[PDB]
RNA sequence: UAAGGGAAGUCGGCAAGCCGGAUCCGUAACUUCGGGAUAAGGAUUGGCUCUAAGGGCUGGCAGCCGACUUAGAACUGGUGC
RNA sequence: UACCUGGUUGAUCCUGCCAGUAGCAUAUGCUUGUCUCAAAGAUUAAGCCAUGCAUGUCUAAGUACGCACGGCCGGUACAGUGAAACUGCGAAUGGCUCAUUAAAUCAGUUAUGGUUCCUUUGGUCGACUUGGAUAACUGUGGUAAUUCUAGAGCUAAUACAUGCCGACGGGCGCUGACCCCCUUCGCGGGGGGGAUGCGUGCAUUUAUCAGAUCAAAACCAACCCGGGCUUUGGUGACUCUAGAUAACCUCGGGCCGAUCGCACGCCCCCCGUGGCGGCGACGACCCAUUCGAACGUCUGCCCUAUCAACUUUCGAUGGUAGUCGCCGUGCCUACCAUGGUGACCACGGGUGACGGGGAAUCAGGGUUCGAUUCCGGAGAGGGAGCCUGAGAAACGGCUACCACAUC
RNA sequence: UCUCGCCCGAAGCGUUUACUUUGAAAAAAUUAGAGUGUUCAAAGCAGGCCCGAGCCGCCUGGAUACCGCAGCUAGGAAUAAUGGAAUAGGACCGCGGUUCUAUUUUGUUGGUUUUCGGAACUGAGGCCAUGAUUAAGAGGGACGGCCGGGGGCAUUCGUAUUG
């Protein structure tokens, strides 16, 4: 649903269904989209009642350009997270390496549920979504390990 | 800066015009036209350096505008016109007639042809579209917006175009087996046989080729131009089958001479 | 002299982005189109590249689309409620891209009346305006043409939209920008978002 | 109350006169780290016309009725609060 | 050239440093015959400038009743060289300087499917001439002044405007008077051909719809026959392009030719008063091609911790709705959440930091410069502001303040 | 997998890199280097030959190279990192079914009920040699007979010294 002033994508809602008299189910007429380059659209997009302006599966924001990686470190931000990406930069003179990291922002499509902090993610390039958000969630590699555990409460 | 640049230095000019420094500070910047600044050659280089008709750059302003040197059968009167790959120069009364190819070392080679290549010419399609009122238009990289073309011309194909009608014929299509020639990049001028494409979904295609004697190379479809179907070019061809020899064999080409 | 540029911002950090422009030409921002509901008075503004741009200052018309029955009509604008981005332009009666507009119901009565007859908006007057629907009498198969239109579809519009046509009003939503294209074009609110913005207006007019 | 000047008056700024209430700002030397400190220095303040937010009692997510505060905006007066 | 010598003691050996040693690039001095290329107000003052200059422009083809020149000369006006002027481009390029600015310019990289583009290249380009002004000109003038400028009478246009002739209507969009049969006791019920009337196309801008890969049945209500019938292109991805449906279209009115040079020739007649058309110039509706421009992504930077937490009220990171702008975005404004960066050196300084491509030094590896022809950025005393233009926040453009500063 | 037209294309369409070698990709200028008697040389991209004019003249040259790091593609699987299956919610094969809807033939068109493909879900058996590298002259720990002017708490004691 919606908890804002209004959200509704592109689809013509008010189709004048009724000609003999029935309710049935109603939420069926939904938008849907592929993203190509060998990434499957999840079924979270299809039985997702949420509406998004910036999703790669739901919205108009197509993915051009690049492919990069990251690890999801902080999720304290609305509909977007902050990845981190270590790498091994090289120094010429010393003939050795040094670790660096550069924190990026990326718009978290909320179709990816249970994306919990610390798991590996893969991103794709888009338009300038915000001041820092130029990236977009493309695939969630790790389910944060334990797909089995039960604990106290 | 502000607006378009409109000069070109002699040092900053492309090397495949063979231009030389101490002649002067500046190089002839071509006009805007069908060929970009790295896929072109002016008339003023073609006539003053290679054929070596005129020695000043103001007489070429006279003989390009004495209405004698034309392109494709219509008169072009610029002194810095962008003549590029696969173009046809006619001279109307005094009969000389030219076809432009690449020299395989990287240069633009002179290649003198007859009236049976005034009748046709090849060109590579850049995009296909549909236009207004449902009809097809098809944009060729020689700046040819030519319509009602054919059904089976894919985007990356080659068209044997007449100059007089302006109407296509004998549309060869991209497929493995053909004879091809590289028009940009690190193996320019080579003529070879199409062997493998890879359709990456990373916004490009990439192409391995063999060649005549089988040897392998690699470049892209945009750079590449198709010249025939199965080891027979539709065009006549200069200095062998368009062959880079070896560095040392090119020396011993000159010794056995 | 407003510039919508991003070199007088801060970084990802907050360090002061030191200037090396002087607010150049191609990064202008012009003052806004404080659009009113007066008679037609449209300024034009030269663009980079020589194109033309149509400032909507005061406008009284607008081309809107009745989406369900697939009608689209030139129409008068009466009243402006619930801008949904500011709660203050509702006062000013100012049109922007998503601004919900009360619209007079005349050019949508007569389409639906002359197509899907025994029309709407007469409160059972019982002595009120017998206008050429009771005279034609439709001898031919055109009556039997219109009989499929009349009750087989049965053409029941959204429940409360009858009451807007009882009142001579119609609640719609713009979709064009006024000050950028010079039109105020949009579509009529139907069904789900009809009853959505209804309860928004009612409670804000209530309390 | 007093044009202009502002301690030149006198033993001495004596007495008068400035500053004051409030909100948002901003605060050093110095210190026993408690302070200094309401430091200094500022900005607003009217009128009216509105919006925004803070509740209470019953229900098989609604309906009746309640306190005076807090921010925002427009318009207006002879820059006046 | 993969290289050392002297200097601490009475003497040695040794960590050590100072001194020599060879380039290099600025100065400086002594000196100098010729010849080839040849750097050169960068370091301190991006301090100030006298002075002459550096941006001009015409084809047979926009405009000639010039007072200039004379073509052969008669009037059916307009033949040629045309000063000057309006008009169309162009002065936004090239030149100079390194003062700014430390993920910033830039460099290697990818993309606009998220935009604009003068020119150049092709497509589409379905009333036998309407109108006022206007310069050039003529004078008559003003204060010492400048490349100042006023009024009185005429005159041109691709300056400016106003605005129609071609046309056979194709068929859809949808109203609609009517017309042919079975049944029938009549109403009724069941199927079929067609006068009236408004729309018409491209672009602007809205809303909807169809926007496709499949291989077999029982009949039930009819009924085409002899048991049996019809379909745009592209990507990896579309809210792509193309269609179809409803309508606007902004008087500060998207286009849908009231232009010019070169020659002629054909036609059948009721004169020709009618027709019949080759080549080039010019400039416009958008689509493209090129020259671009811009905002983007990934990685990369000099010393400083005696700079350790910094950022948000006046956006600091993000969410939604929108203004704006060429389009994408806190770019601003509204509302709402409470985030972002940090020891992998952020933030705060310093810089004698324009960055690169490069240059010097020669084992290897480095070390120091790089303002300096090439590519890119910046600025024209400082700093703000805008007209014209496709292009400028232009300075051999304009306005205002400050600092200089002439008459 | 031969759904597409016994071998081939194509199609299901892969846990990643790091590293390594090829392959693209780059602007020249400058540098290494080719070639050329600019008179040699620093340069420069020049020239070489025949025709006594006599052919509306021939031939070649204006290369090659390294272009850090980063990004891309295709080969290599050693070392160094990282992953699956331990409450098994696993690998694999055949079955019960819920309910979702997909176009071709039922002359057409519609209707109803299906064979019917897949997404979803559900139930059950078997199937797999069904699954856990060994215990560092690495480390933590348990253990138990000793040992220590170790540490702290408390008391008992000693001669001296001064009074
Ligand atoms: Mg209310
Ligand atoms: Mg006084
Ligand atoms: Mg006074
Ligand atoms: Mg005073
Ligand atoms: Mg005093
Ligand atoms: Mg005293
Ligand atoms: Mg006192
Ligand atoms: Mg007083
Ligand atoms: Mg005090
Ligand atoms: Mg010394
Ligand atoms: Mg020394
Ligand atoms: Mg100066
Ligand atoms: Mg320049
Ligand atoms: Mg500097
Ligand atoms: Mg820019
Ligand atoms: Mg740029
Ligand atoms: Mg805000
Ligand atoms: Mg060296
Ligand atoms: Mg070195
Ligand atoms: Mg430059
Ligand atoms: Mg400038
Ligand atoms: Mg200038
Ligand atoms: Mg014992």
């Amino acid at each position: 649903t919606e908890r804002a002033y209004q959200k509704q994508p592109t689809i013509f809602q008010n189709k004048k269904r009724v000609l003999l008299g029935e309710t049935g189910k109603e939420k069926l007429p939904r938008y849907y989209k592929n993203i190509g380059l060998g990434f499957k659209t999840p079924k979270e997009a299809i039985e997702g009642t949420y509406i998004d302006k910036k999703c790669p599966f739901t919205g108009n924001v197509s993915i051009r350009g690049r492919i990069l990686s990251g690890v999801v470190t902080k999720m304290k931000m609305q509909r977007t997270i902050v990845i981190r990406r270590d790498y091994l930069h090289y120094i010429r003179k010393y003939n050795r390496f040094e670790k660096r990291h550069k924190n990026m922002s990326v718009h978290l499509s909320p179709c990816f549920r249970d994306v919990q902090i610390g798991d590996i993610v893969t991103v794709g390039e888009c338009r300038p979504l915000s001041k820092t958000v130029r990236f977009n969630v493309l695939k969630v590699t790790k389910a944060a390990g334990t797909k089995k555990q039960f604990q106290k409460f | 800066a502000r607006g378009p640049k409109k000069h070109l230095k002699r040092v900053a000019a492309p090397k495949h015009w063979m231009l030389d420094k101490l002649t002067g500070v500046f190089a002839p910047r071509p006009s805007t036209g069908p060929h970009k600044l790295r896929e072109c050659l002016p008339l003023i280089v073609f006539l003053r350096n290679r054929l070596k008709y005129a020695l000043t750059g103001d007489e070429v302003k006279k003989i390009c505008m004495q209405r004698f040197i034309k392109i494709d059968g219509k008169v072009r009167v610029d002194v810095t016109y962008p003549a590029g790959f696969m173009d046809v120069i006619s001279i109307e009364k005094t009969g000389e007639h030219f076809r432009l190819v690449y020299d395989t070392k990287g240069r633009f080679a002179v290649h003198r042809i007859t009236v049976e290549e005034a009748k046709y010419k090849l060109c590579k399609v850049r995009k296909i579209t549909v236009g207004v009122k449902g009809i097809p238009h098809l944009v060729t990289h020689d700046a040819r917006t030519i319509r009602y073309p054919d059904p089976v011309i894919k985007v990356n194909d080659t068209v044997q175009i007449d100059l007089g009608t302006g109407k296509i014929i004998n549309f060869i299509k991209f497929d493995t087996g053909n004879l091809c020639m590289v028009i940009g990049g690190a193996n320019l001028g080579r003529v070879g046989v199409i062997t493998n494409r890879e359709r990456h979904p990373g916004s490009f295609d990439v192409v391995h080729v063999k060649d005549a004697n089988g040897n392998s190379f690699a470049t892209r479809l945009s750079n590449i131009f198709v010249i025939g179907n199965g080891n027979k070019p539709w065009i006549s061809l200069p200095r062998g089958k368009g062959i880079r020899l070896t560095v040392a064999e090119e020396r011993d080409k000159r010794l056995a001479t | 002299g407003i510039s919508r540029d991003n070199w007088h911002k801060r970084r990802k950090t907050g360090g002061k982005r030191k200037p090396y422009h002087k607010k150049r030409k191609y990064e202008l921002g012009r003052p806004a189109a404080n659009t009113k509901i007066g008679p037609r008075r449209i300024h034009t503004v030269r663009v980079r590249g020589g194109n033309k741009k149509y400032r909507a200052l005061r406008l009284d018309v607008g081309n809107f689309s009745w989406g369900s029955e697939c009608c689209t009509r030139k129409t008068r604008i009466i009243d402006v409620v619930y801008n949904a981005s500011n709660n203050e332009l509702v006062r000013t009666k100012t049109l922007v891209k998503n601004c919900i507009v009360l619209i007079d119901s005349t050019p949508y009565r007569q389409w639906y009346e002359s197509h899907y007859a025994l029309p709407l908006g007469r409160k059972k007057g019982a002595k009120l305006t017998p206008e050429e629907e009771e005279i034609l009498n439709k001898k031919r198969s055109k009556k039997i043409q219109k009989k499929y239109d009349e009750r087989k579809k049965n053409a029941k519009i959204s429940s409360l939209l009858e009451e807007q046509f009882q009142q001579g009003k119609l609640l719609a939503c713009i979709a064009s920008r006024p000050g950028q294209c010079g039109r105020a074009d949009g579509y009529v609110l139907e069904g789900k978002e009809l009853e959505f913005y209804l309860r928004k207006i009612k409670a804000r007019k209530g309390k």
